[PDB]
RNA sequence: UUGGCACCUCGAUGUCGGCUCAUCGCAUCCUGGGGCUGUAGUCGGUCCCAAGGGUUGGGCUGUUCGCCCAUUAAAGCGGUACGCGAGCUGGGUUCAGAACGUCGUGAGACAGUUCGGUCCCUAUCCGUCGUGGGCGUAGGAAAUUUGAGAGGAGCUGUCCUUAGUACGAGAGGACCGGGAUGGACAUACCUCUGGUGUACCAGUUGUCGUGCCAACGGCAUAGCUGGGUAGCUAUGUGUGGACGGGAUAAGUGCUGAAAGCAUCUAAGCAUGAAGCCCCCCUCAAGAUGAGAUUUCCCAACUUCGGUUAUAAGAUCCCUCAAAGAUGAUGAGGUUAAUAGGUUCGAGGUGGAAGCAUGGUGACAUGUGGAGCUGACGAAUACUAAUCGAUCGAAGACUUAAU
């Protein structure tokens, strides 16, 4: 139950490579047009 | 409702010809027993338990006692088996399903009638 | 010989004509049409497809498969019919018995056939050894550790691995499963419903390819 | 659901007041039995005198249980309690009356003298 | 239905408490997985003020907990006359509905995606 | 197996039984085919072909083993570090305590007994069971697919009939085939029998609180107790291993010579098994050989495509469940029943509240199968799936026909 040899940096980077953070849902808002998540409340103005 | 499709298929098979009663009334439901070569009949005679879903699914229980040993006969209400129920009696209950009286012989399980 | 496809809605009872009682299981089988007539020097093989269902038409901007999408509307007006949603075929039947664009019809089946009913499971997720494979589980006392786990997984230093089939904790459901020899109790032509005697797989509400038996 | 080591109630005038199972014939692996099965079992009360006496290995068939059956209209019989009535390998019995009701499921497995000799079949 | 990562007795607490709370705000704050499930209750409660018969006003008494509005001019009425004097009225024609949801951005010490869960 | 040798392992290769899970050989325990017999058939014995499947539950010992009690068609023999402890136990054995018998003057000792005696580890790689993404299949797509291969099953009893017939002084007593039911085992499902059902109904104890009686809430394992819907389930319900082909094994032959006879053999040609192949169930074109059928999409800048953005199609995002660890799959996104609510109903519980009557009271009766009712069925846009964004073709050569 422990690691029998170092992982190399090519099998590291290799495992991580679907390891990553998505861009946000991001819409433009009608009232403003600052960007917005989508199906939320715009932060900047208020509005739907 | 149930599923309209299962309720439509399944109402020719409903009996109408049949009272209407509740647990705790004792009853005399007739059988055709098709024993031997004979279709006769076997006026089986208890106390009602319990009943369950309507439809086809029906099914209701009635207790009684042989020679000191309790029988309990479960019957699909609409089966074609029977041939008449008569409420012989009625019963004041405050239940839905009866099982207590599983433990209990002689005055102990005792019933008022209406 | 037949086939219908057709969509489980559940189990009821019917009382026989001695009194026994029947488990039954409502299909509903309704607007089966052929699409096309596979043939030999066409296709390899002879065979029919048959669309079930109905789906509703082509709409700009449909965000589901509620509405038909631009190629499944061409195929099915190539047959006049309307898109559908389930589409299999069948190879036991004979091919010149029918006709690009005929209803398949709940009543092509008598009482008293012999049927198969091909479906698919329910799903159960991921699940253990022990409901997933029947295994025996170990003692619940007398100071064990091994309540639910698989037991050893091969041996020792011969077959220093896990042989291929090694029946291990997973997936259970969503498998294409037959039962045989069935029989139907009653065809309803009105409501469109075969009734077929036993329970079919699959959830409620699912879809069940109906055909004559092969033995 | 009657299996080894399962203690049924005799009905019969045997001499045998109860009695305990110890396999369900029938079969390489059976493990249960119901109205109509057959078992092998050894005595634990006797009455004083009978003809069976106490520790003795007998063949015996169950005449009611607790669990009961399903007959083929979706008609159940149950029972307040096991028994069992001890047979002579010919599927008679070795006392002379039988105690108690009956399951008309033994009329099928030719236990007619069971079912003759019996306060009321079920 | 959802269980709200809590007990039974927590979550029945938590469910009553925040339909109170509603009720006295008319507006409120919160995730989302608990205004979807505050939104039923909450819905059944204003159904329990549209009849008002006393029947309906003893068994609503159950989940509402008993708190106290200052209204303008130093009024006070507690939160069963809110609901069968002020908000039976509003909604006596409307037949269903009742409560609208605002989703809003995730917060910032969790990824917990607030809402805004109002009477409408 | 008991050994012999001392070749790897003492900077550690856990050793015996049992549990879980098996897997393989065949010198086969049962089942199938046969030659036989000092085989009349049932009986048995012997040998041959056969490994497809199957090959119990207990009492006694830590025991393997063995004996015994009931069964079964049979209760097979072995390999697998005397299979399997980073899967489990730790009874035996092998630490320290103690004690008896024996040996020793003694400390102590005995593979002589006896009671007691800490079983650690978050899985990197290969392996294995599931489940995604990328890319390739000379355009981009939606659906239906053949099957190269691969996996799973594969067991068998009793009764009746033929028939009390053949065969039998008798006693006993089918072969075939043809019916009927089981055991075990695998699957699918909740209609029935049950189980559970911690946001359903009801009764009830102590105590605190909404001032107060009545009503109700909190806590006491969900406080307890009786039921119980959906779902999930077996012990419950169906289903399955049914035929039937083709090639064979031991064996049985036919015609037939070397060797004018013979003779199963050499030519050839027959028959013959739960065995082989197909047949039956399932997965399967990453089958880089990348297959087949139907349909959908089809322009216009280039300054020469190493080209935009768009089709057809999806996705983002959001309402969900017949699906689910997540992601996938599937039902839906206003041109909308996807979920919530509302209305009606099924099922469950069992006679709500407030009244009036009767009772000293504890209570009872009518209103009224009332009231409540989570997942179950239907209708209804009342609330939320409003707005928008992203990805995604323009089809290579060569040769032959056209
Ligand atoms: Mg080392």
């Amino acid at each position: 139950a422990v690691p029998k040899r170092r992982t190399s940096k090519t099998r590291k980077n290799k495992r991580r490579t679907h390891f990553k953070i998505s861009v946000p849902g991001m819409t433009e808002c009608p009232n403003c047009g600052e960007y917005k998540l989508s199906h939320r409340v715009c932060k900047n103005c208020g509005s739907y | 409702t149930n599923h309209k499709l299962i309720e439509a298929v399944t109402k020719s098979q409903l009996r109408t010809d049949l009272p209407s009663f509740r647990p705790g009334d004792t009853l005399r439901v007739h059988v055709r027993i098709i024993e031997g070569t004979r279709e006769r009949i076997q006026v089986f005679e208890g106390v009602v338990i319990k009943r369950r879903g309507g439809g086809v699914s029906e099914t209701f229980t009635v207790r009684k006692i042989s020679s000191g040993v309790g029988v309990e006969r479960t019957f699909p209400l609409h089966t074609p088996k029977i041939e008449k129920i008569e409420v012989k009696r009625r019963g004041k209950v405050r239940r839905a399903k009866l099982y207590y009286l599983r433990s209990l012989r002689g005055k102990a399980a005792r019933i008022q009638e209406i | 010989t037949k086939g219908i496809l057709g969509r489980k809605i559940g189990m009821t009872q019917v009382f026989g004509e001695n009194g026994e009682l029947i488990p039954v299981t409502v299909v509903e089988a309704k607007e089966n049409v052929v699409l096309q007539k596979k043939t030999v020097e066409v296709d390899g093989y002879n065979a029919i497809q048959v669309g079930f269902e109905d789906k509703k038409a082509y709409k700009k901007d449909a965000k589901s498969n509620k509405y038909a999408n631009k190629p499944a509307e061409g195929h099915a007006k190539k047959a006049d019919a309307a898109p559908k949603r389930f589409i299999r075929e069948f190879r036991n039947v004979d091919v010149d018995a029918y006709e690009v664009g005929q209803e398949v019809s709940v009543d092509t089946f008598v009482a008293g056939d012999v049927i198969d009913v091909t479906g698919v499971s329910k799903g159960k997720g991921f699940q253990g050894a022990i409901k997933r494979h029947g295994q025996s589980r170990g003692p619940m006392s007398h100071g064990s550790h091994f309540h639910r786990a698989p037991g050893s997984v091969g041996m020792a230093s011969d077959a220093s691995r896990v042989f291929k089939g090694q029946k291990m904790p997973g997936r259970m459901g969503g498998n294409t499963v037959t039962v045989q020899n069935l029989e139907v109790v009653q065809v309803d032509t009105e409501n469109k419903v075969i009734l077929v005697k036993g329970n079919v797989p699959g959830p409620k509400k699912g879809l069940v390819e109906i055909r004559t038996s092969i033995k | 659901m009657i299996q080894q080591e399962t203690r049924l109630k005799v009905a019969d005038n045997s001499g045998a007041r109860e009695v305990l199972t110890i396999k369900v014939l029938g079969g390489s692996g059976r493990k249960t039995a119901n109205i109509g099965d057959v078992i092998v079992c050894t005595v634990k009360n006797a009455t004083p005198g009978g003809v069976v006496k106490k520790g003795d290995v007998v063949k015996a068939v169950i005449v009611r249980t607790k669990s009961g059956v399903r007959r083929n209209d979706g008609s159940y019989i149950k029972f307040d309690e096991n028994a069992c009535v001890i047979i002579r390998d010919d599927k008679g019995p070795r006392g002379t009356r039988i105690f108690g009701p009956v399951a008309r499921e033994l009329r099928e497995g030719n236990f007619m003298k069971i079912v003759s000799l019996a306060p009321e079949v079920l | 239905y959802r269980k709200l990562g809590r007990t039974s007795d927590q979550r029945k607490a938590m469910l009553r408490d925040l339909a109170t709370s509603l009720i006295i705000s008319e507006r409120i704050e919160t995730t989302e997985a608990r205004a979807k499930e505050v939104r039923s209750v909450v819905e059944k409660l204003i159904t329990l003020g549209k009849k008002g018969d006393l029947a309906s006003r003893r068994n609503a008494a159950k989940t509402l907990r008993n708190v106290e509005i200052l209204n303008e001019d130093e009024t006070t009425q507690t939160a069963l006359q809110k609901l069968f004097g002020e908000i039976a009225e509003r909604y006596t024609e409307r037949q269903g509905g009742y409560t609208r949801i605002l989703k809003q951005g995730p917060r910032r010490g969790d990824g917990a995606e607030s809402v805004i869960i109002e009477l409408v």
